[PDB]
RNA sequence: AAUAGGGUGAAGCCAGAGGAAACUCUGGUGGAGGCUCGUAGCGGUUCUGACGUGCAAAUCGAUCGUCGAAUUUGGGUAUAGG
RNA sequence: UUGAUUUUUCAGGCCAACCAUCGAAAGGGAAUCCGGUUAAAAUUCCGGAACUUGGAUAUGGAUUCUUCACGGCAACGUAACUGAAUGUGGAGACGUCGGCGUGAGCCCUGGGAGGAGUUAUCUUUUCUUCUUAACAGCUUAUCACCCUGGAAUUGGUUUAUCCG
RNA sequence: UUUUUACUUAUUCAAUGAAGCGGAGCUGGAGGUCAAACUCCACGUUCUAGCAUUAAGCC
């Protein structure tokens, strides 16, 4: 499993024509510093590896999620 | 202080084999583990390997040797003989 | 002899000991003399004087070791190879 | 070694993979200054071949 | 009677040499053309221990004058041999320590070492440690020369053969005991199934014609025939005196 | 492939003390040895113990030897009846 | 081994020291892990996540008008970044012991969030869960090496005195 | 018939991936040259742990 850091990398990546679905994972952490966030994790499953890209901004990552293409199947989990 | 008195490296040997052959050794082992003068670098790096191998930390130069010193006396004389033969025949 | 006049010019003039020092000052031209002892490797012995032909400076071989030539400048170490910057109150460029 | 990219394998330089940098310098200086002494050996015996 | 510990080490099961971690055979290069005109160049790549051997063994490289190629040599290692040395061989090779020479080039009273007894053979006489042959004499009349062997026999032998200048390495071995069983069977180990052994005195009748007796004892003489037969032959054979060596021989 | 834990304390090295020199003494450090006490292990001393139609065609118990090497051991392999 | 030839013919170019074969389920050696699952199988099945070898093969990137890339004094760096015959090396690939150092697992222990036990008395108590695989990326080291500089009032330095 | 030593092809020993053998001739260094150039020797590698392979050149 490799993971992506750019956000323009993954969006391009997620169009590959090999990339059969794609998961979004909420996790409810908390940074110690303050209180409770909601991290997003996109993950993309091409042929060879699965793509995470974790976007901690619970605003990026709804704007992220309709960028996707809307032929990908999405698992909400 | 000093440790033994006369057995020095062969007290390793404790009572055993004879004090003659204990002696005998002693001369021998000093030798085969002492530090030797390197004579291509010139620092005192020379150690033995097996028999007959003498090899310089520093420089990394093997030399065959003899096997408990560097030199023995019958290849010291070889050597000025050689050397002498040599000179005769080129003048 | 030589040993007495290289002695004089350690004790009165200036030298470098060393071989990165020796080939520093045949780079600047500021070596008069070059001595090089009996066991330094002939392969940087015969660079050595590669840069003194290329700098015109004369080469004499000592005829000790390093360890010998060490000791006759007053070192407690082992000199493979000096220069001489400048032979003071000894005469030793004037014999080699 | 075979399933690993050719970076990993060598350093650019001659000898790279194969040699340390010491001793690539040491063959270097070696060749230069041998061969430099071949010639004066040459023209060295050609003074020698024409007045002796 | 049963046949005896002599007898068993033909047949060459268990007294075979032991022989996995030696380094090659220790033998001059074949005699090529450039040793018979001229001489070749080598470099002492390595001097490595030889296991069942007092003598170090030099690995010394030299190109093939015929083919693109390195050819790895197995020598004898002369003591002051060292790594990065250039070793000559041939008729015009110069008398220096390790180098390769004909009998014939060399003067009397050199010291010469891994000599052949006949041209070509790769190395004979004086081999191991501390050991050499001198050189007494030349015979350009009928091309032979004398030489004085370790053993303190004297040889003629072609002039045409070759042998290394200078003394095998490793020399001054035996000057040190050894103290132990433990070094004997450790010295035995890497050479061949030859020790302890049993006196035959302490043998039965069938084990050895010394066994037997209510004393241990020989019994007859121990100085045995040159025509005797195998199992006979246990004692000093041939022995021409015995007793201890009193005097010059 | 396997081999607890201790004792002793060889070379080498550091420091101090004494001496004109040749050299000597002391305190540490170090960790040698077919060294040593002693487990596992390997062996098999004595009880001339048990048993002796046995648990066993050689075992059982205590006692004992040795226990870093000439050590112990699996597998592969070689040697075959005068 | 190529250029092939479609002429199913060839043209050649290199070499043939050595090289039948058998011989290890403890030596050498391409590549996989976790969770779950059966009455009985599991590094083999299921779920997920990888990897190697062989083959085919396109796209992107890279490179070329100074044709087969740039940077760094250097050690060397990188996403790539021609290379036949032949040759030279390296890895495979190597005893044993001693102390030292680092890591991992285990042992020990503090706080907190749960569960169980003791509770005549005492015990903020006794026991227990609090985990993280192969694989991918970045970072991380003794040793070794490079540049600078030129050292006696010798300095650096290990438990073990070696280095200049 | 016996003793000795000459030959090499039988036979025997050894090596090599059967690489340079034997004779002669080119080139120098020499003999002192007393015809006329005869005889002898050599005939590309030695401060250095580099390199040498798949012919350039001339006709
Ligand atoms: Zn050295």
């Amino acid at each position: 499993a490799r993971e992506i850091k750019d956000i323009k990398e993954f969006v391009e990546l997620a169009r590959r024509s090999d990339i059969k679905s794609a998961i979004v994972k909420v996790n409810a952490k908390v940074n110690a510093n303050g209180k409770k966030f909601k991290q997003t994790k996109f993950k993309v499953r091409g042929s060879r590896y699965q793509y995470t890209l974790v976007v901690n901004d619970a605003s990026k990552a709804k704007k992220l999620q309709q960028s996707l293409p809307p032929t990908l199947k999405i698992t909400n989990l | 202080t000093k440790r033994t008195k006369k057995v020095g490296i062969t007290g390793k040997f404790g009572v055993r084999y004879g004090s003659s052959l204990r002696r005998q050794t002693k001369k021998l082992e000093v030798q085969q583990h002492a530090k030797y003068d390197c004579s291509f670098c010139g620092k005192r790096t020379v150690q033995r390997g097996a028999t007959g191998i003498w090899n310089c930390k520093s420089c990394k130069k093997t030399v065959a040797g003899g096997a408990y010193t560097v030199s023995t006396a019958a290849a010291a004389t070889v050597r000025s003989t050689i050397r002498r033969l040599r000179e005769l025949a080129e003048a | 002899n030589i040993n007495s006049k290289l002695a004089l010019t350690i004790k009165s003039g200036k030298y470098t000991l060393g071989y990165k020092s020796v080939v520093k000052s045949l780079r600047t031209g500021k070596a008069k003399l070059v001595i090089i002892a009996a066991n330094t490797p002939v392969l940087r012995k015969s660079e050595l004087e590669y840069y003194a032909m290329l700098s015109k400076t004369p080469v004499y071989y000592f005829q000790g070791g390093n360890n010998e030539l060490g000791t006759v400048c007053g070192k407690l170490f082992r000199v493979g190879t000096l220069s001489i910057l400048d032979a003071g109150d000894s005469d030793i460029l004037s014999s080699i | 070694y075979a399933q690993v990219s050719k970076t990993h394998k060598t350093v650019q330089r001659a000898y790279g993979g194969s040699r340390c940098a010491n001793c690539v310098k040491e063959r270097i200086v070696r060749a230069f200054l041998i061969e430099e002494q071949k010639i004066v050996k040459r023209v060295l015996k050609e003074q020698q071949d024409k007045e002796k | 009677g049963r046949v005896i510990r002599n007898q068993r080490k033909g047949a060459g099961s268990i007294f075979t040499s032991h022989t996995r971690l030696r380094k090659g055979a220790a033998k001059l290069r074949t005699l090529d053309y450039a040793e018979r005109h001229g001489y070749i160049r080598g470099v002492v790549k390595q001097i490595i221990h030889d296991p069942g051997r007092g003598a170090p063994l030099a690995k010394v490289a030299f190109r093939d004058p015929y083919k693109y190629k390195l050819r790895e040599e197995t020598f004898i290692a002369n003591e002051g041999v060292y790594t990065g040395q250039f070793i000559y061989a041939g008729k015009k090779a110069s008398l220096n320590v390790g180098n390769i020479l004909p009998l014939g080039a060399c003067p009397e009273g050199t010291i010469v070492s891994n000599v052949e007894e006949k041209v070509g053979d790769r190395g004979a006489l004086g081999r191991t440690s501390g050991n050499y042959v001198i050189i007494i004499g030349h015979n350009p009349d009928e091309n032979k020369t004398r030489v004085k062997l370790p053993s303190g026999a004297k040889k003629i032998i072609s002039s045409d053969a070759r042998g290394v200048i200078g003394v095998v390495a490793g020399g001054g071995r035996i000057d040190k005991p050894l103290l132990k069983a433990g070094r004997a069977f450790h010295k035995y180990k890497v050479k061949r199934n030859s020790w302890p052994k049993t006196r035959g005195v302490a043998m039965n009748p069938v084990d050895h014609p010394h066994g037997g007796g209510n004393h241990q004892h020989i019994g007859k003489a121990s100085t045995i025939s040159r025509g005797a037969v195998s199992g006979q032959k246990a004692g000093l054979i041939a022995a021409r005196r015995t007793g201890l060596l009193r005097g010059t021989q």
